[PDB]
């Protein structure tokens, strides 16, 4: 819960931290060892992991949604922009490597950045599997987003919306120059 | 003496199972 | 305890309809005034304390309670705020000795709760500029006053403290806090807001000048206060703004613009539009208090055409005592804002000419 | 360098994320080369789909 | 070693000079840690590291006032110094500002009210 | 029970979790426990009663896309100012393995001014966006309060950008 919170948020469940397709991570909440405050921190915690359990699954069912290319360019930005909370993790091993007693407080306070920049990315993949966004979509409803008002969103979002974007101007690149599309009902 | 001594050459090595003092 | 929120309806009510112009001025919501949480004050052996020896330990330990705002087991705060002498409840069935010692002790647990009362309602947004950083200036000695019981407490834990020992320790915080409790219910009885509030803190300046112990704290809260008063100096001396949220300052401008408008009926301004005020003078600026408002008078009637107020001087002007560096610092900006609407005046729309075809 | 600093299973295992997902190409790529009689048509449908699944990936 | 010959290493290395060379200021040295070797007021490294956060705090530097928490905890982590107060007493002292009153503040209590 | 006890259960109702010995949390009036038992406690538990009231109040405007450009921002603004009030929880659990410092009110002095003044910010800025929703961030800065002016003038320095 130490070792094992830092592997339950690397997206590797265990059975503290109960993964649950309904209530994804979930601690199972009766323990005569610890008690109901940490519990709460521990669930606010999950929160994180769950959020990267349900990225990774999508990244990985999804790398070629229902099938193409535009949303492929998604995906190989998304698990970029989720790349800092890995090496944070990483970090944390390291701090816990040399110090043997360190709170959950001092993880809460390191951890803290990116739990806002999870749940805000999550409604830009949500509503590209509601909506159906096909293709040249997916780019307006970045965008429409990427006038986030948190500055690391913000900047994150812009990231994926680059990335896409190069995938555009390669299609481009390809009818305004040898005048051939090269689209499979991707437009 | 020891703080020239302490002037050495550390191992940067570390393993999982060795938590406390594992030079 | 309720009176407060009286007047605090009252200041604002004056600054609301004093400045028309800006928006609604701030105020703070009614929990933090009816919260009794921010004011200071809110199996235990009945032996009837028959051990000598262990009255001391005990007692003492409830005076390292007592101290800094908590009742004790045997002593107890009585429940006034009625008053702002608040007076304690020792046990009865005491040693008369003891029980007479922590009655010499107990001054400056009194003289603690009328400090963070004050502290506690001259930080709303009613009492001006000025009276908010007097309250501003305590808090540093509230600090002290706690880590010494802190200390004493931990000293207490290893048994080498006694009630004679305590009531060595605490002698300078039993001045100190009541400096404080002079200040604070100086400011209160007689109501100090603005100048008002820095005139009385250099008069004690002057009550404590040998001690050089308590002059240093009241000459520490002078300067401290001072900040907010003379920063609107040092716009209203060197511009024609005076920018006064709260209507402190011994200048105040009047919207008589709406009489004397396009003809200057009364050619107004010297006479009605700029006046000075008498009780918001801080009384060491008295001696000059007619050339200040002067100052800034020259200035604004050449910002009625002349958008410049070309002033080169903008020095920095603060209270100290001994030595008058805020005298020379007005007649600098006096003698600039005299010489510049002079030679305006005589070198743009020439005096000499319009006598002459008259 | 395991035999001669700290190394555990998930820094090998982002250490080896580059040539881990360049295998699962070949997952797919290799599939439809073993999932087939005549010596003609093996050759054949193995050549032609590789021709096909770079243009995916271009 | 002693405190007599460790003494005589500091004025080498302040100044740089042999022990046969310098011996004037050693001499003082002598003068100045002799007949004040005693501690004067009572230890404790609460009010010393309270004092350490409150100058950092007052140079703007807000970062480093909470970073000195978290290096003061890890000499009590290690635990192979004795005397925690008198270095950090040392080391406030001989601080620089890179860029009044102290009798209204916390002072250390003065170890004359014991008997000694 | 004991005084250490407390300190770990004030310390989780630092950061606004139900504790052992003390039960509510601001459901009726306010936090209550059940000498240095009621008074210390009541005395602590408010600068939770603060972090429960400045965290709601981000916690929902996190979850509205209406509240615009000015007011994500102004809930990052109010996240950056959470995160250290955490540091300060962080080292007030390092110390305790004395850490009985008259149950940590130097500890607690710092966050409380700064607590309330952001309760302000909250409760003033509730309901409104757009330029009206800096202009009430501007509405706390003529306080002369310099750990109070350096605060929202920060607070402003994001909002208004």
């Amino acid at each position: 819960m130490i070792h094992e919170l830092l592997l339950a948020l690397s997206g590797y469940p265990g059975s503290i931290f109960t993964w649950n397709k309904r209530s994804g991570l979930q601690v199972s909440q009766d323990f005569p060892f610890l008690h109901p405050s940490e519990t709460s921190v521990l669930n606010r915690l999950c929160r994180l992991g769950t959020d990267y359990i349900r990225f990774t699954e999508f990244i990985e069912q999804y790398t070629g949604g229902l099938h193409g290319i535009y949303l492929r360019a998604f995906c190989t930005g998304l698990d970029s922009v989720l790349q800092p909370y890995r090496q944070a993790l990483l970090d944390l091993e390291q701090e816990f490597l040399g110090d043997p007693h360190l709170s959950i407080s001092h993880v809460n306070y390191f951890l803290d950045q990116f739990q806002l920049l999870f749940p805000s990315v999550m409604v830009v993949v949500e509503q590209i599997k509601s909506q159906k966004i096909h293709g040249c979509q997916i780019l307006e409803t970045v965008y429409k987003h990427s006038c986030g008002g948190l500055p690391p969103v913000r900047s994150a979002l812009e990231k994926i919306l680059a990335v896409c974007h190069g995938v555009m101007y390669k299609q481009l690149s390809a009818w305004m120059l040898h005048g051939l599309l090269l689209d499979q009902h991707e437009e | 003496l020891w703080e020239a001594a302490l002037t050495y050459e550390a191992s940067k090595r570390r393993c999982w199972e060795r938590v406390g003092c594992p030079p | 305890l309720q009176q407060s929120l009286e007047l605090k309806r009252k200041m604002l009510r004056d600054k609301q309809n004093k400045k028309n112009s800006g928006q609604h001025l701030p105020i703070f919501p009614a929990w933090v005034y009816e919260r009794p949480a921010l004011i200071g004050d809110f199996t235990a052996l009945p032996i009837g304390t028959l051990p000598l020896a262990s009255q001391e330990s005990a007692v003492v330990e409830d005076l390292l309670y007592v101290l800094v705002g908590v009742d004790g087991r045997y002593v107890s705060a009585q429940p006034l705020a009625g008053r702002q002498s608040r007076t304690f409840l020792v046990d009865p069935n005491l040693d008369l000795s003891i029980r007479e010692l922590v009655h010499r002790i107990l001054p400056v647990a009194a003289s603690y709760s009328a400090v963070t009362r004050f502290i506690e309602e001259k930080s709303s947004f009613e009492y001006g500029q000025v009276n908010h950083a007097l309250a501003a200036a305590m808090r540093t000695l509230v600090k002290e006053h706690l880590i010494l019981v802190s200390q004493l407490e931990q000293l207490h834990r290893q048994g080498l403290l006694s009630l004679q020992k305590l009531w060595f320790y605490i002698q300078p915080a039993m001045r100190t806090m009541d400096i404080l409790a002079s200040l604070a219910t100086s400011v209160d009885k007689g109501e100090c807001l603005g100048g008002s509030t820095l005139s009385l803190l250099h008069d004690r300046s002057f009550s404590y000048t040998g001690d050089s112990q308590a002059q240093e704290l009241c000459l520490y809260l002078t300067k401290a206060a001072s900040a907010p008063y003379f920063e609107v100096l040092e716009k209203w001396i060197y511009r024609g703004i005076i920018h006064d949220p709260y209507s402190e300052f011994m200048v105040e401008e009047h919207e008589l613009r709406k009489e004397r408008i396009q003809e200057d009926y009364n050619d107004k301004y010297w006479d009605q539009r700029y006046t000075i005020v008498q009780q918001q003078i801080p009384s060491f600026l008295q001696k000059m208090a007619d050339k200040i408002l002067s100052t800034g008078k020259y200035l604004n009637v050449v910002r009625e055409c002349g958008h410049d107020v070309t002033c080169p001087v903008a020095k920095e002007i603060i209270y100290t005592l001994k030595e008058r560096a805020y005298v020379e610092q007005i007649e600098k900006a006096f003698n600039y804002a005299s010489k510049v609407l002079l030679d305006f005046l005589m070198e743009e729309k020439e005096l000499v000419a319009h006598l002459r075809s008259i | 360098c395991i035999i001669n600093t700290t190394i555990t299973l998930a820094i090998v295992v982002d250490k080896l994320a580059p040539r881990l997902s360049q295998l699962k190409v070949l997952h797919k790529v290799f599939s439809t080369g073993v999932a087939e009689t005549r010596n003609v048509v093996r050759a054949s449908h193995l050549l032609n789909t590789l021709y096909k699944a770079i243009l995916e990936y271009d | 070693k002693s405190p007599n010959v460790l003494l005589q290493n500091l004025c080498c290395r302040i100044l740089g000079r042999s022990e046969a060379d310098v011996a004037q200021q050693f001499q003082y040295a002598v003068r100045v840690i002799g007949s004040n070797f005693a501690p004067t007021v009572e230890r404790d490294e609460f009010l010393v590291a309270e004092k350490i956060k409150k100058e950092l705090i007052r140079q703007r530097r807000e970062a480093d006032a909470a970073l000195f928490s978290e290096l003061h905890r890890k000499l009590h982590s290690q635990g192979v110094l004795k005397n925690k107060w008198s270095i950090l007493y040392l080391l406030l002292s001989l601080s620089e500002d890179p860029r009044s009153y102290a009798t209204l503040f916390a002072q250390a209590l003065p170890r004359d009210a014991h008997s000694t | 029970i004991t005084e250490a006890a407390l300190v770990r259960d004030i310390l989780y109702v630092f950061q606004g979790i139900d504790g052992k010995n003390i039960k509510m949390n601001n459901t009726e009036n306010c936090y209550k426990v059940e000498r240095s038992l009621r008074d210390t406690a009541v005395r602590l538990s408010e600068l939770g009663w603060l972090h429960n009231k400045i965290r709601r109040y981000t916690d929902q405007r996190s979850l509205d896309r209406s509240f615009g450009l000015v007011g994500q921002s102004f809930c990052a603004a109010l996240h950056q100012e959470l995160r250290e009030y955490y540091r300060l929880l962080s080292v007030l659990h390092s110390q305790l393995q004395s850490l009985t410092l008259r149950r940590l009110l130097v500890w607690t002095y710092d966050p409380k001014i700064r607590l309330k003044t952001l309760a302000a910010l909250v409760d003033h800025c509730q309901g409104r966006k757009g330029g009206e929703l800096a202009s009430a961030v501007h509405a706390y800065t003529k306080t002369g309060d310099p750990y109070m002016r350096s605060l929202v003038q920060h607070i402003l320095s994001l909002v208004s950008h």
